């Protein structure tokens, strides 16, 4: 044994293409549809949760993921190489940032060590790249309000809106029609629900659609009272009813 | 064929190629034999020279005052694994007071050559060794391939046309058995067993090599005209 | 080793350095030189353990002849005392750290200004217009705080140094058998061969 | 590909089989082993005339008992030199004598299946390692990538070897004086040498116990061909 | 294709073809088998005597293991050498930390871990060998088989190697015919008949028989090779019912 | 075992060329363009974003143009990922000179540093090259102004203007046409601009395409000011230099 | 065509060593099936001693992990112990490190993590197994999460595994939709057994005898597999109803 | 606290004659003020016509001469059984010596 | 660690990843070096494909060693920094534990020991670099000029070019250079090695480069003028 396998999986051909990136942003293009709509006053994240099977408990199954109190992230491609690439990004969150400078990330930094980590499977030995898209939502005091996309190369671009997966290009087209840089964040949860029907083929409820936001602060999430600068998290999950509430305001 | 480029791969059949490889090495070699009594264990070679300007090269390697062998094949390998027997004949002096069993002297060569034939980036080893000594159990005549196959036995050959030899002693049996204290009668059944397997040459005195080991008598290796008494 | 002094004056920097070695109970040697040229306009004078003062003075003047070779480039004096304090600060946290202090005497080409840097074991650094080490500096600096300027010619300043010596030779207990001086200045490094 | 240690059908190394086809392609080595000495001679095989062929180097002092002589990729050989310069002068260092000729050849042979996947390949070179020791007085040995070293009275090595050894075949005897195996090398690298054998382009050397191992002085060697080409000339 | 070529390989039907090449080796080794009795094991083995040369009773294959543990097997001799000098390892270091000597089904899952990692990697080949191995321990007798996958199980009677067909419906018979069970005696007996029929396989060269056991009762659950007089006594009874 | 597997990154062809050096060149010719002009009184950096959406957040976005301290900028030409696992190390090599010399990192000295890790790629430890080529605008106290590129082979080279990415043989026979020693600043921004505009596989050059950088000692006495374009100053000097 | 041996991926964005050990996983012919009731988390599979020569007693599927968490695998035996082994391994340490038992769900991600690594680091085959996990948590109630070769894993209601899982899967499905709950109603675990065997064999076609059955329950702190004779009585109860 | 050191007396004594050599020591073994024993060996003969006594703490000592006669063994080995000169024996035994430099045998050796 | 054996034999005993490297070399400008009675000049082309060029800052193709010696090459220039590096590392420490300068032929040995090692070890290819190594031993008079290449092997020339058309100007050379009177001044010397190059070269414009070396660490790089006045010289002789 030992990994013997210390030389790249990942090389150019004489076209110049990276072949093991193209097959990766392949498998993305196969994945179930999501996207993300910035407002003025927030952030909005959505997917559809496909659920495997009817005896499947796909509440226990999450694609829309906290990484931060005011950070979010959602996938289109393999699931678990996202679950593992969520896991990477909360730890290096700590490891990378919080124990220097005893605060979270601003979204473009964590977004830059996330594509970072993407980038080095994508050039180290004995590896494939990672076959996942990543939408991160989130807020900072200095930058406000931001939506990144990442691809399995380890490129990243901020959006005020976009789509990946499945009916990405059905939906930026979509978008491009509605999104205007004076949306409020319930004009834009009601634009990603319009959005993400179009995609969605059975059952369009509350049990099947997963949405978070990146908005206002929670203190009622916090878990605690007595500490004036501590608010609570900007990075909200909503329920299945909040869901369906705005589903007959369609 | 698809299945021979490295050791770590079976053929189709359930066979290891370059391990046969390895023991087609041996096959090249010049002959050696190995014989013993209840008292005594021999050694005979025949030595190869490259031509008539050369040497003849050395076929026995002595490795502690009861144990020795001979090699047939790569001869840097038999270097390799007659050092890894000195050493282990050495720590069981050094630790143990005691003079390693012939025996196990078999099956640490078995393990080692082993691990080389099951893991990538290695290879075998390509020679052949008859090993005899003289221990708490009698005297010891023991054949070890590179598969890692060890076998005892009272009498062997190995090396190119060594089926000659094999065959004398395997009729000669009941006789050389009982040649017990008598080293000049044991050497000489040594000297004509061997002789089966002779062709275009015969046994001169820088070809000849032979040791013995036995009762009272150290590991000891005659060459040149020392020999010259059985020629 | 004892007894390293350096002044800068107008155009120069000039580097005053004992010349025994003494083991123990006998000076083994009145002629020692304690320093090394860095570079073309630049001189270090060291002192302080036995074997650590040499072979440190060596390895920072094989390093700087390195990067002068690789980029066809003379380090001011400021740039050569930075990478010299980095070394000593970096030992003195080792399993056996540079028992070993420096004075610095380079003449920047780039702003035509002498330039002097004392530094210590430890790194500590800094830049004066004069400096020692060890106890050579509570003997001396009475009279350069006194007699110094910042416009003096170098004739000057080594007539203020003959007079930091006099003193050194009344006052200290240890025969240091004189100085080797040297200056350093726009056209280079020169021993003055009489002191 | 393969592994860089894989046997063939055959029972060898591909590898090493390989490298003794570079060694094939090698300017030629000569070396006669006599009671009053050894002989080490070589074709230095200068690729323009405007190489200075002085500065061609494939006679080498290992110790003042032990020379060597190399053919084929000669790059190759520094590091085997380097081993052997290091072996002699350690055994000194730890047992207060000469070391003997053929533990040094042994020294160098066990470097020779040092490779895997350590070496990535094995030595491109062949060597003929003179010298004398007490024991066994004066030796020649030949020292190839295989590990393999054999002992001769004489010995040529490569391009022009089948041809010289044939040559040494029916040239050595055990009474050779020294001066006679001087010209023997010089005769039989100007039979198997592309150009004209002269004192710029062929070099000699010898170990003695006297005066140990000596590379001759151009002057000195222009000296034997002229001699050489007179006694030829002279039936 | 080109999946039989790299060992830990799936196949498009999710075999592991280099496995299934190390059971061919294994298939062409000699026989040998293992019974469970009242209150212990029974190994034996067939030892082709390719030569007049071979020194009788000399070259031993059944191997013990700790002082209760017996280890036969079939196929390449060096790699069931390999896996029992693991297996030594892996009993002295069970007993090193938690004093009692290694259970058998403990002792089992040592040596099926160790077999399994050789099929997870490119850079290792898989054990060329079928071992039968067992003894007692506090919970009664125990006699296992592990295959070169890794794959083990607890038997009644095992067999494998080249005559492994012919010993397994002998073996069926006594299973059949003993509900109730198999002194430790009888096993032996049972045993050399088992291989005397097995050899038929085998028929070009003469054997040698070789035997061993683990008797709670007849070796204090201590595993001993059958010698002398009761070694002859199996030897004669095989030969009778071979007649 | 694994050797099967093995494209073998670093070994040359029978022509004595770097296979995947070669390639990803190839690679690299397809990235949006980036120029650099070397004037007396500064220098140029434009780039040209690969093609654009209108809902990609330009003024927080940077793909082309990055800052490796206060006196050197980099233009990117190839994999952006790539590249910022080299921006960072040089970042760190400049600040570990200034740490050690107390002195800002001379421009070559940095641009050496960075083309001996990319070299490195190409002889050892069998991974792929990275896919990319710079291009470095800096200034220090010795030589000035000066631009460099770098590629993925390590190689580098001097400039008094230059381009990579795509487009190069078109964009460097314009600038070789136009330039002249004692232009200036202005002129040479005016210059960058032009190539661009006639080079771009775009319909039209407008701002939201565009990232610009210049390097000036228009920072007041004897001192370096580097400024890196918003998109409304795009947009202004797009229409000053009449291109829109 | 060397993106079909190791784990690098084909020009669909496909892992077809992946896909093949999936096709592992039905190679021993065995079908599993888990339910959970109020109380409890049941799982059943099929015992197939094809051999005499067996020990039947040492044949099994179904694990201990811990003292709460059972695993019942689909998958040959030695990748199953493999599994096995490191899933006590981590749930041991787990225990050590955070002061209390690991949660059948938390293992399950565990080890779904470590097939994940599988698909994306070549020197690594995946395992050709299906585990699935059962128990009674602590604070989630009974419990059934379930890994494959992909790194996949989810929490189910109800799931089967095997070469006829569809057969299962749809009359399980038939059996929720009716009584519009995630679980057996019942009180007893025996019931909830009893339940688990009747709906294998109304949708396998198939009776089954106290041999042909595995079965291992989940409680409040703990998980024990059945006896052939508790089996037995099990299938007595459902003849006589 | 542990001291790897010990004292077991002895005295030791060579002579070297014109043609011959001897090497005598007495035969106690002692610690402190015990006997250990009244024949404990202390020279020994070594192989090649040498003879070899490393006196002062005896385990040192035993380990020692075990190391040399070791020495002496694969000097035979490797250089086609060469007898081993005096000469040699010597600068062999200050290399084994000099590797315990920071540890020393704690012996006075004389062959 | 990746460890793979790049560089191993062929079946006809070639070592091809060698030999391709010296592919590369052939395919680098070409570079020359003459030594006359009292000094060694280096003489370098550069293609002329670059125009925009920055020659102030651009990387020379000689380079310094030492104060007394100088490596100019052809080949892979990413390639040569690291043998450059390598032996300006050396030269230091050389004199750090000899304190003496290198001679020019332990310098030369050095790096071609380097290059030797990168063809038998582990996971590494051959440099693609061929160079000249020329000065003064310290304290010497005698001129020195060596060359290296990938295999390995090297060896000391009265004149000597490598790189692309290396064929042709050694040709020039073979009939030009007289062994029993080298060139017996730097003019002598200088004009010999720039028509060497005019063999090959195109333009006599800043396509060619000349540097001296004479003893005791005296080194410079002619401007285009003080060649162009060369080039100037040698065409108005031509024209007879």
């Amino acid at each position: 044994m030992t990994d013997r396998y210390s030389f790249s999986l990942t090389t150019f051909s004489p076209s110049g293409k990276l072949g093991q990136i193209d097959y990766a942003l392949t498998a993305v293009k196969q994945g179930v549809t999501s996207l993300g709509i910035k407002a003025t006053n927030g952030v909005v994240i959505a997917t559809e949760k496909k659920s495997s099977s009817p005896l499947a408990m796909s509440e226990t199954l999450s694609k829309v993921s906290l990484l931060t109190p005011d950070i979010g992230a959602v996938y289109s491609g393999m699931g678990p190489d996202y679950r593992v690439l969520v896991d990477k990004s909360r730890k290096v969150a700590h490891t990378s940032y919080k124990r220097i400078y005893g605060e979270y990330p601003p979204t473009k930094l964590l977004v830059s060590e996330v594509a970072k980590i993407m980038q080095e499977a994508t050039q180290s030995g004995g590896v494939r790249p990672f076959g996942v898209s990543l939408l991160i939502a989130g807020h900072d005091e200095f930058n406000g309000f931001s939506l990144y996309q990442v691809d399995p190369s380890g490129s990243y671009f901020p959006w005020k809106a976009t789509a990946i997966g499945k009916g990405s290009v059905a939906a930026k087209t979509f978008l491009e029609k509605r999104w205007n840089d004076e949306l409020e964040l319930e004009d834009a949860i009601h634009i990603a629900l319009l959005t993400l029907k179009e995609s969605v083929e059975g059952e369009f409820n509350g049990d099947t659609i997963e949405l978070a936001i990146i908005g206002d602060e929670n203190p009622d999430l916090l878990g605690y009272t007595g500490i004036p600068t501590d608010k609570g998290p900007r990075f909200r999950k909503l329920t299945s009813q909040e869901i369906n509430d705005r589903l007959e305001a369609l | 064929n698809n299945y021979d480029g490295d050791t770590v791969t079976f053929s189709p059949t359930g066979r290891l190629f370059q391990v046969e490889y390895a023991l087609e090495a041996i096959k090249q070699g010049s002959v050696t034999v190995g014989l013993r009594s209840n008292t005594h264990a021999v050694l005979v070679a025949l030595k190869r020279n490259a031509d008539e300007l050369s040497s003849y090269q050395k076929k026995i390697i002595k490795c502690d005052e009861h144990m020795g062998l001979s090699l047939a094949g790569l001869a840097p390998d038999a270097r390799v694994l007659s050092n890894y027997l000195r050493q282990q004949c050495n720590y069981s002096s050094l630790v143990f007071n005691r003079k390693l069993a012939v025996e196990r002297a078999g099956h640490l060569l078995c393990d080692k050559a082993q691990k080389n034939t099951q893991s990538y980036g290695g290879r075998p080893y390509g020679v052949g060794l008859l090993i005899i000594g003289y221990d708490k159990s009698g005297a010891h005549l023991l054949e070890f391939q590179p598969s890692g196959n060890v076998t005892e036995l009272y009498g062997t050959a190995i090396g190119a046309r060594s089926q000659g030899a094999k065959t004398y002693l395997e009729r000669t049996l009941d006789t050389f058995i009982k040649i017990d204290g008598n080293p000049d009668e044991l050497i000489k059944a040594g000297v004509e067993a061997i002789s089966q397997s002779l062709r275009d040459e015969s046994l001169t005195v820088d070809n000849l090599s032979i040791a013995i080991v036995g009762k009272d008598t150290p590991f000891t290796i005659y060459d040149g005209e020392a020999v010259a008494k059985y020629i | 080793m004892d007894i390293i002094l350096g002044i800068r004056v107008q155009d120069s920097v000039i580097l005053a350095s004992s010349k025994a070695v003494t083991r123990g109970i006998s000076v083994l040697k009145d002629s020692d030189d304690k320093t090394r040229q860095l570079s073309p306009h630049t001189l270090m004078s060291f002192a302080g353990e036995a074997g650590d003062t040499v072979q440190f003075a060596e390895y920072i003047q094989a390093n700087i002849q390195l990067y002068s070779i690789r980029e066809d480039y003379e380090l001011s004096p400021q740039a050569v005392s930075s990478f010299v304090r980095q070394e000593l600060a970096k030992s003195i946290r080792s399993r056996r750290p540079y028992q070993v202090n420096v004075l610095i005497g380079g003449y920047d080409k780039k702003k035509n200004k002498p330039e002097l840097y004392q530094i210590d074991y430890l790194g500590t650094k800094v830049e004066l217009p004069y400096g020692a080490h060890g106890y050579s500096g509570f003997y001396t600096f009475s009279l350069l705080d006194h007699h110094y300027r910042p416009d003096m010619t170098t004739e000057e300043g080594l007539d203020l140094l003959k007079l930091c010596v006099q003193e050194l030779e009344k006052r200290m207990p240890m025969d240091f058998k004189g100085v080797i001086v040297k200056i350093v200045d726009k056209d280079g490094i020169r021993q003055v061969d009489d002191f | 590909d393969r592994g860089v240690s894989t046997f063939s059908p055959e029972g060898r190394l591909f590898q090493v089989e390989y490298s003794l086809e570079a060694i094939k392609l090698g300017s030629t080595a000569i070396g006669i082993a006599t009671k009053e000495g050894v002989v080490l001679g070589v074709e230095k095989r200068a690729t323009s005339p405007l190489l200075e062929s002085d500065s061609i180097e494939k006679i080498v002092e290992i110790d003042r008992h032990i020379g060597c002589a190399m053919s084929g990729l000669t790059a190759d050989a520094r590091s085997m030199i380097e081993h052997a310069r290091t072996a002699a002068v350690t055994h000194n260092l730890y047992y207060d004598e000469d070391i003997n000729v053929e533990s040094l050849t042994q020294s160098v042979c066990d470097l020779a299946l040092r490779f895997g996947e350590l070496m990535s390949r094995p030595f491109g070179v062949a060597l003929l390692i003179a010298g004398h020791d007490a024991d066994d007085g004066y030796q020649l040995f030949h020292a190839e990538p295989s590990g393999t070293f054999y002992r001769y009275n004489a010995k040529a090595i490569g391009s022009g070897s089948e041809g010289a050894q044939a040559e040494l075949l029916n040239e050595w005897h055990s009474s050779l004086t020294l001066k006679e195996a001087e010209l023997l090398v010089l005769k039989i690298l100007k039979q198997v040498m592309e150009e004209k054998l002269d004192e710029n382009n062929a070099q000699l050397s010898c170990i003695t116990k006297q005066d140990g191992f000596k590379i001759y002085d151009n002057e000195k060697t222009a000296e034997l061909i002229k001699e050489l080409k007179e006694k030829e000339a002279a039936e | 294709t080109g999946y039989d070529l790299s060992n830990s390989v799936f196949s498009p039907d999710g075999r592991n073809f280099q496995v299934e090449y190390a059971v061919k080796a294994v298939e062409n080794g000699t026989t040998s088998i293992g019974i469970k009795c009242n209150d212990g094991v029974v190994f034996a083995v067939e030892k082709l005597i390719t030569s007049k040369l071979l020194v009788p009773q000399k070259n031993v294959k059944i191997q013990v293991v700790d002082r209760h543990i017996g280890c036969v097997y079939s196929g390449l001799i060096p790699d069931g050498r390999h896996l029992v000098n693991r297996g030594r390892e892996e009993a002295a270091s069970f007993k090193k930390l938690y004093k009692t000597p290694i259970p058998i089904p403990a002792f089992a899952d040592r040596l099926g871990q160790y077999v399994q990692a050789h099929t997870l990697y490119n850079s290792v080949r898989p054990f060329g060998v079928s071992t039968i191995f067992g003894g007692v321990d506090k919970n009664g007798a125990h006699l296992y088989m592990l295959e070169p996958s890794g794959s083990y199980w607890g038997y009644k009677g095992a067999a494998t190697g080249k005559g492994r067909q012919s010993a397994k419906a002998e073996l069926e018979k006594l299973v059949d015919h003993h509900p109730e069970g198999l002194s430790a005696r009888e096993a032996v007996k049972q045993a050399a008949k088992i291989i005397y029929l097995a050899h038929e396989d085998n028929k070009e060269k003469d054997f040698e028989l070789e035997i061993s056991w683990c008797s709670l009762s007849e070796t204090n659950g201590l595993h001993k090779f059958v010698k002398g007089d009761l070694l002859q006594e199996a030897i004669d009874f095989a030969q009778k019912e071979i007649n | 075992g694994s050797r099967r597997y093995d494209s073998r990154t670093t070994i040359f062809s029978p022509e004595g060329r770097l296979y995947q050096v070669e390639y990803a060149l190839e690679s690299i010719s397809h990235a949006g363009t980036a120029i650099g002009i070397m004037a007396s009184d500064g220098i140029v950096l434009a780039a040209e974003r690969k093609v654009t959406s209108t809902l990609l957040e330009q003024d927080t976005s940077t793909e082309k143009l990055y800052k490796l301290n206060d006196k050197i900028a980099v233009a990117v030409a190839g994999l952006t990922a790539d590249a910022e696992i080299l921006i960072n190390t040089a970042r760190i090599h400049a600040q570990n000179y200034l740490k050690t010399y107390n002195e800002d990192i001379p421009v070559e000295i940095l641009v050496r540093r960075l083309s001996d890790i990319k070299q490195g790629y190409t002889q050892h430890g069998g991974l792929r090259p990275f896919g990319v080529s710079f291009i470095y605008a800096g200034y220090d106290d010795r030589y000035g102004y000066q631009l460099y590129t770098s590629n993925p082979s390590g190689n580098y080279t001097g400039w008094k203007a230059i381009s990579v990415g795509a487009n190069t043989s078109a964009a460097q026979t314009l600038l070789q046409m136009d330039y002249k020693d004692d232009m200036k600043v202005d002129d040479a921004i005016e210059l960058a601009l032009k190539t661009l505009s006639k080079t771009t596989d775009s319909s039209a050059l407008t701002y939201d395409r565009l990232e610009f950088a210049t390097i000036r000692k228009g920072a007041n006495d004897g001192e370096v000011y580097q400024k890196i374009f918003k998109p409304q100053e795009i947009k202004d000097i797009l229409v000053k230099t009449g291109i829109t | 065509g060397y993106d079909r041996h190791i784990t690098i991926f084909s020009p669909e964005g496909r892992l077809y060593q992946v896909e093949y050990a999936f096709k592992a996983t039905n190679q021993t012919n065995i079908n599993s099936l888990a339910v959970r009731g109020k109380d409890c988390t049941v799982v059943i599979s099929q015992k197939k001693v094809p051999d005499k020569l067996l020990d039947p007693t040492t044949v099994s599927y179904i694990f201990c992990i811990s003292r709460t968490i059972g695993m019942v695998v689909n998958g040959p035996i030695p990748d199953a112990r493999n599994a096995a082994l490191r899933a006590k391994a981590e749930a041991a340490e787990f225990r050590y490190k955070y002061g209390y038992d690991m949660p059948c769900d938390v293992l399950a991600k565990r080890m779904a993590n470590l097939s994940q690594i599988y698909t994306q680091r070549a020197y690594m085959r995946p395992l050709g197994v299906i585990l699935t996990f059962v128990s009674v948590d602590e604070e989630l109630g009974p419990s059934i999460y379930k890994t494959d070769p992909a790194g996949y894993y989810v929490g189910y209601k109800a799931t089967a595994t095997g070469p006829k899982q569809q057969e299962i899967t749809t009359n399980l499905e038939n059996h929720f939709k009716k009584s519009k709950i995630d679980h057996i109603n019942e009180e007893s675990w025996e019931k909830v057994v009893e339940f688990a065997i009747t709906h294998m064999i109304d949708a396998l076609g198939t009776e089954f005898s106290k041999n042909d059955l595995e079965v291992g329950v989940a409680t409040k702190d703990k998980f024990f597999t059945l006896s052939a004779e508790n089996i037995e009585e099990r299938l007595v109860a459902i003849a006589e109803q | 606290q542990f001291n790897p050191y010990g004292d077991n007396g002895g005295t030791i004594l060579g002579i070297a004659g014109e043609d011959f050599a001897v090497l005598a020591g007495d035969t106690r073994n002692i610690t402190d003020y015990s006997i250990n024993s009244r024949y404990e060996p202390k020279v020994f003969d070594c192989g090649d016509n040498i003879v070899m006594s490393a006196n002062g703490f005896a385990a040192d000592g035993d380990a020692l001469v075990k190391r040399f006669k070791n020495s002496v063994k694969w000097y035979h080995f490797d250089h086609n059984d060469k007898k081993l000169s005096i000469n040699s024996a010597a600068r062999n035994i200050q290399h084994l010596l000099y590797g315990k430099r920071f540890f020393p045998y704690y012996v006075h050796t004389i062959i | 660690g990746y460890d793979r054996a790049l560089s191993i034999f062929s079946p006809d005993g070639h070592i091809f990843q060698v030999e391709y490297a010296l592919e590369a070399v052939k395919r680098g400008t070409c570079a020359v070096g003459v030594k006359g009675k009292n000094c060694v000049v280096l003489g370098c082309e550069r293609r002329s494909t670059l125009k925009l060029q920055d020659t102030r800052i651009t990387p020379s193709k000689v380079s310094k060693i030492d104060s007394h010696v100088v490596l100019s090459f052809s080949g892979l220039n990413a390639d040569s920094r690291i043998l450059i590096e390598k032996a300006r590392v050396e030269a230091q420490s050389h004199r750090l534990t000899l304190e003496d300068p290198v001679t020019v032929e332990y310098l030369t040995r050095y790096v071609a020991g380097v290059q030797q090692r990168y063809t038998q070890s582990g996971g590494v290819r051959p440099f693609g670099v061929s160079t000249l190594i020329a000065g003064f031993d310290p304290r010497d008079d005698e001129p020195k000029l060596y060359q290296t290449e990938p295999s390995g092997i090297y060896s000391s020339w009265s004149a000597q070019t490598i790189g692309r058309n290396s064929k042709t100007v050694r040709e020039f050379l073979e009939k030009n250079y007289d062994r029993k009177e080298p060139p017996a001044t730097v003019e002598e010397c200088v004009k010999l090695t720039v028509r060497s190059l005019l063999e090959v070269v195109q333009t006599g414009a800043k396509n060619i480069e000349i540097t001296v070396v004479k003893p005791d660490s005296d080194i410079v790089a002619l401007s285009s003028e003080e060649i162009n006045q060369y080039v100037t010289q040698i065409e108005q002789e031509k024209q007879e």
